[PDB]
DNA sequence: TGTGACTATGTGCGCATGCATGTGCATGTGTGTGCATATACGTGTGTGCATGCATGTGCATATATGTGTGCACGTGTGTGTGCATGTGTGTGTATGTGTATATATTAACCTGTGTGCATTGTGTGCATATATTAGCATGTGTGCA
DNA sequence: TGCACACATGCTAATATATGCACACAATGCACACAGGTTAATATATACACATACACACACATGCACACACACGTGCACACATATATGCACATGCATGCACACACGTATATGCACACACATGCACATGCATGCGCACATAGTCACA
């Protein structure tokens, strides 16, 4: 859990899943803004996740809430039920 | 036939936040269309909540759940209010 | 029996909770319908109905207009932040475009 | 001492993750981060070890997809290196 | 009708523009301009003529256009739906 | 004779089209481009009034939105003109390719 | 208790494309995922058309129409032929 | 009484048509379902899944492998026109990205 | 850099139009009423499992250093685009008409539901052995000076 | 052309993951029996397509030149590649709470059927806000002193 955790999100993480995406050069800006675009779609689908988990009267959030929440938002995800 | 539309009950709104403006029927339509599309989409998610959790009926909680899901974040606060305050209303009275 | 009562005057809403409650039961949502669920519902649909419709009559009386015309309702949901995310893939007819100019593309 | 030029070791890392499927946040960080966030929606939250495994295949999904459209924009624009505002421009199209 | 692409003109299409906020527009946007208007209008017209054949119906209604346009995200207020 | 510099009155007609709501392409033409597409789905189709005009309507909001993003494409490009590329890479983006 | 998925049927049409040709566990998932996935979207498309049309029966016809709807093309055409020859072949036998 | 066979052996099918027709009672989509309605969609399925089974097959055999894992999956969709548009919105774990990149990006 | 001329948007002012609004028939639908039925809920149960801890290697991360090269800035030039003019033609509006057709009514009948019973297929839990993964020398294969 | 670096390849052990198997059981199928949704035929009103007419505002084509885009060149610091120390993620176990799921009894609540009023929609005027157009003030543009 602990705090300030997006810094956990490291620079050179950053850079893999910009090489995957077929990015060459990368500015020395990308990475403050990028960690602040990942905290936002987390934020939108823990959020609707936690929601699913409620009306189940559940502590323990799932991957099938997870799922949910991801097609509620239009992302639909395959292989986790 | 008779084709029903929210229109009466749109007008009885629009009286009520705003006694001297009128509206158009291009504009009605537009309410029309508005109130049908958000109740599909609030009963749509309510159906779905309650068959993932293997219930065959939809209740107050499934459409408090199904709000919170659909609407932003003030728009949500203030609908579940409204909400809940007619089903208590409603239930006082029977 | 006694006297008839709309079940929306018993939850004092002007939308309708008898209908909302039928369109719930045909519209294969369930098999089963809680008593609440309507009224919820129609609730729900009046605030929100009420919250374009006062956002409107502001943009009407604007315009020096007396009637909602389909350029208000366009004007109220876009400048609201919350009613543009709502309506964000929603087309409505003859209401136009937010007046909107990029500064680069104003003379200096 | 040998030495690769600019550019010939991330055309290199571009083919090495674009050919392997492996998650590229470390998940032992990912999760500290999920618990986090969930901490201010409920208090003593538990996840089950896929619902994380989702939230980081989704994550880095969206990421990845997120980087192919700012490259885009860079390069629409005569560059090769990313900037914030290609970001910026790739999620306003988008719609965020 | 043959060649009804070339009814949507050039002054049209930079009123278009206008409203989309366009200062400059070059010579090649009105072909490309047209080339799009003609795909979005299949894809919502080979629905909508899809709805009036389960409906069994020769003519194509506004709620079959509705229905298309809805099917797409592309959801339209005004018209009944 | 007055003249006014070029840009001067694009960015008027941009300030009076943003202000109004009236249909921008000719009734007509786009009825009969309506019904020229639909031939190649079926033949003796009839049209409701209101299905073309919806149509219409749907038509117009959409390429006044793709002007917009495409607008935002040029710019970026530190340009003032949109180019078929800057529509090609919004519609790209936007995921309609 | 028992879970219902899909993979059992998903392996005995890996057989017949490629019957020397296994599937690990998680590519089955995702098989099971898209099968669910295509259901829902056939079946909501065929509830709706239903609902337009004044209907209480999903029938064929409208699992045909929700086919050629959110099916591309050629995928459609061919869908709708495995489709009709499966009734067909259904209603000669019984 | 006779021998009891299944819907899908009439219909010659593999994917279960007496399933799918208690999935669409059960599912709340329509009043009454007709006889010919899960016949047709479980074909439909069927056929869907063998599309996407063979192009996956194909994958695992280019790289010398003969159990198809998630990036089979995702090369057989991501390489078919038609599989990627009906999977636009869809995102498969495991399945990494298609190998792309920019021209200009490559060495000149 | 202020100043006159030119143009176009805005603001009342006066006036007709059609479109929104209020007023009644009436009928279909929501309501009141018991009634029976089944879903959901509270209670208890046992078990998986998520959390926290402790240990270990070693892989990846962070830091610093040097430098190439891409970004940004400025320059200039051609031409493509905007602006404005004159002309005609195709659009918009109104008018009317015949025709195809979407709609509603009515009878009936076929198909889907409902119920119960027989039972076969399906999922769970275990063996079993395959493919996959991890090393180590070789074998190109590209980059770079 | 030769050197150094990285990815690949035939190669062998190892294992954990997939494959196949046996068993209960829950869901599928089978057989009625019922009933209502759907079809079909008819009639009817609708509104769509077709033609006709007019006037005129918009579209088309032209000529003109402004300034925007594109190419070019410059320099600089930002970011890449590299090396080195090191933090820490990964794997591995171990223990325990604890929450989740099953199972069950059962009352609460929802559907059902029916009578019956009344609220809602269609149709009917009606008048009033919007549109239309004239003149006039007024912000803005663009050479020019």
């Amino acid at each position: 859990v602990l705090r300030d955790n997006i810094q956990g999100i490291t620079k050179p993480a950053i850079r893999r899943l910009a090489r995957r995406g077929g990015v060459k050069r990368i500015s020395g800006l990308i990475y403050e803004e990028t960690r602040g675009v990942l905290k936002v779609f987390l934020e939108n689908v823990i959020r609707d996740a936690v929601t699913y988990t409620e009306h189940a009267k559940r502590k323990t959030v799932t991957a099938m809430d997870v799922v949910y929440a991801l097609k509620r938002q239009g992302r639909t995800l395959y292989g986790f039920g | 036939t008779r084709k029903e539309s929210y229109a009466i009950y749109v007008y009885k709104v629009l009286k009520q936040v705003h006694p001297d403006t009128g509206i158009s029927s291009k504009a009605m339509s537009i309410m029309n269309s508005f109130v049908n599309d958000v109740f599909e989409r609030i009963a749509g998610e309510a159906s779905r909540l309650a068959h993932y959790n293997k219930r065959s009926t939809i209740t107050s909680r499934e459409i408090q759940t199904a709000v919170r899901l659909l609407l932003p974040g003030e728009l949500a606060k203030h609908a579940v209010s409204e909400g809940t305050k007619a089903v208590t209303k409603y239930t006082s009275a029977k | 029996r006694a006297k008839a009562k709309t079940r929306s005057s018993r939850a004092g809403l002007q939308f309708p909770v008898g209908r909302v409650h039928r369109l719930l039961r045909k519209g294969n949502y369930a098999e089963r319908v809680g008593a609440g669920a309507p009224v919820y519902l129609a609730a729900v649909l009046e605030y929100l109905t009420a919250e374009i419709l006062e956002l409107a009559g502001n943009a009407a009386r604007d315009n020096k207009k007396t009637r909602i015309i389909p350029r208000h309702l366009q004007l109220a949901v876009r400048n609201d932040e919350e009613l543009n995310k709502l309506l964000g893939r929603v087309t409505i007819a003859q209401g136009g475009v937010l007046p909107n100019i990029q500064s680069v593309l104003l003379p200096k | 001492p040998h030495r690769y030029r600019p550019g010939t070791v991330a055309l290199r890392e571009i083919r090495r993750y674009q050919k392997s499927t492996e998650l590229l946040i470390r998940k032992l960080p990912f999760q500290r981060l999920v618990r986090e966030i969930a901490q201010d929606f409920k208090t003593d939250l538990r996840f089950q070890s896929s619902a994380v495994m989702a939230l980081q295949e989704a994550s880095e999904a969206y990421l990845v997809a997120l980087f192919e459209d700012t490259n885009l924009c860079a390069i629409h624009a005569k560059r090769v290196t990313i900037m914030p505002k290609d970001i910026q421009l790739a999620r306003r199209i988008r719609g965020e």
